[PDB]
């Protein structure tokens, strides 16, 4: 229908905490074509955060309960096709986020921090992928993940300040990836302190606008290197 | 089995 | 062996709190025609609790979202259509349940105790359809709740101990029935007051393998009481 | 709504 009723839309569903609907708002208002505004970005992060979410903690509980039952068999084969029609679910997920990425978010970012946003949300998203991938085409969904994060990485380093939230999620996703995906503990706490160390460095960058994120995000860089580091 | 934070980050 | 491998899917769905699976599951076994056991009937009824509590917290929300929307009639107006949305997945949902009540579940009910909790859950299923009926419609949905809460009455104090869980459970329901649906507070309050005085008159009708249940329900109908009371 | 009236079952929280 008409973008700002799908939007208001989106914003009811997701008061309501049904975070299908707000996805399917979000992903007809990006399919209009026009780019979205910082407020319909968000919104559209924030439905399939969520939509992807409920998946990826289904079949976390359905890995763990899996893996439990070895020696029992039956119960495994259960479990085991359940996990898969989980995985399913998430790989349409992914592949809806990823597309639209493709088509419509990457291509129409006319200013730095917004293609930004987009790459780090590509490499979230394949990363997601990499993480319920056949053997046969994982590597292929982690070079994709890898790739798309690097890219956002450098035009960030470039054009941003290092205090800028954006910024500082990527740097705090970029290393999960490096952690988590590849097994990297040193490149994953390198990135992450040194992009705190800079976030420290330019204290003096932060805006009336954002220093709540920064702080918050710099703080969460924190977490992961300490968790990491004992 | 505790996960690291990522951004964004789920609804409570 | 597809009923066994139905109820250990199920389970696997709550854990994965994955209601819509889970009530899917349930409703396959029901259809097969065989009395449910009390695990199985308890595991439907949690999972089609959880699917049609989404959409109660749903409808609460965006009812009241529309109804403080003073001016925006835009706004408003697409809340009532949100709200009209949800409520047709509710009364879906519900018809859903009703169906293999009065199909299934009810005739089959062999003992009254069973006979009970299912009549029990007709009433609360019209419950819930009478919480967003369209005005011609109410009265008949309410009457519907009423006729299937007082049959299960009538057989409880007649089949069952006054301390048994699903008689107290019934109590407890019909109680807020009365309270919530047919603005009674009085019998509301006479209702919950006599079925805990009954059971505490005979405290030494407690079983081992039901002691816990029967006086937690009976602090929720002092939960009630007090609310009201107050 | 502040402290609303039990009903059984109840939702998982
Ligand atoms: O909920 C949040 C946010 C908002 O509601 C919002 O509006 N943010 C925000 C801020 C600065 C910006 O420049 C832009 C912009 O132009 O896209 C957005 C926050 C935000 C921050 C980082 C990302 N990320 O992609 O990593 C996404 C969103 C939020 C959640 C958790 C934390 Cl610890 C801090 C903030
Ligand atoms: O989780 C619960 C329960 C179970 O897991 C279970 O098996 N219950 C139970 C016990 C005795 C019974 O005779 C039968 C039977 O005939 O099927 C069921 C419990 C039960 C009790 C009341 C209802 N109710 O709807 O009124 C529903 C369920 C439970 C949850 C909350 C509380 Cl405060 C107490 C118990
Ligand atoms: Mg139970």
């Amino acid at each position: 229908m008409d973008k700002n009723e799908l939007v208001q839309k989106a914003k009811l569903a997701e008061q309501a905490e049904r975070y299908d609907d707000m996805a399917a708002c979000m992903k007809s208002v990006t399919e209009q074509g026009a780019e979205l505004s910082n407020e319909e970005r968000n919104l559209l992060s924030v439905a399939y955060k969520n939509v992807v979410g409920a998946r990826r903690s289904s079949w976390r509980v359905v890995s763990s309960i899996e893996q439990k039952t070895e020696g029992a068999e039956k119960k495994q084969q259960m479990a085991r096709e359940y996990r898969e029609k989980i995985e399913t679910e998430l790989r349409d997920i992914c592949n809806d986020v990823l597309s639209l990425l493709e088509k419509f978010l990457i291509p129409n970012a006319s200013q730095a921090e917004s293609k930004v946003f987009y790459l780090k949300m590509k490499g979230d998203y394949y990363r997601y992928l990499a993480e319920v991938a056949a053997g046969d085409d994982k590597k292929g969904i982690v070079d994709q993940s890898q790739q798309a994060y690097q890219e956002a990485f450098e035009i960030s380093k470039k054009e941003m300040q290092p205090t800028h939230p954006i910024r500082l999620g990527l740097a705090l996703n970029f290393s999960v990836f490096y952690y988590e995906i590849l097994n990297s503990p040193e490149k994953a706490c390198s990135l992450a302190k040194t992009a705190f160390d800079e976030a420290i460095a330019e204290l003096d960058t932060l805006s009336e606008e954002s220093y709540k994120d920064s702080t918050l995000i710099m703080q969460l860089l924190r977490d992961n290197l300490t968790l990491w580091t004992s | 089995t505790i996960v690291p934070a990522t951004l964004p980050q789920l609804t409570p």
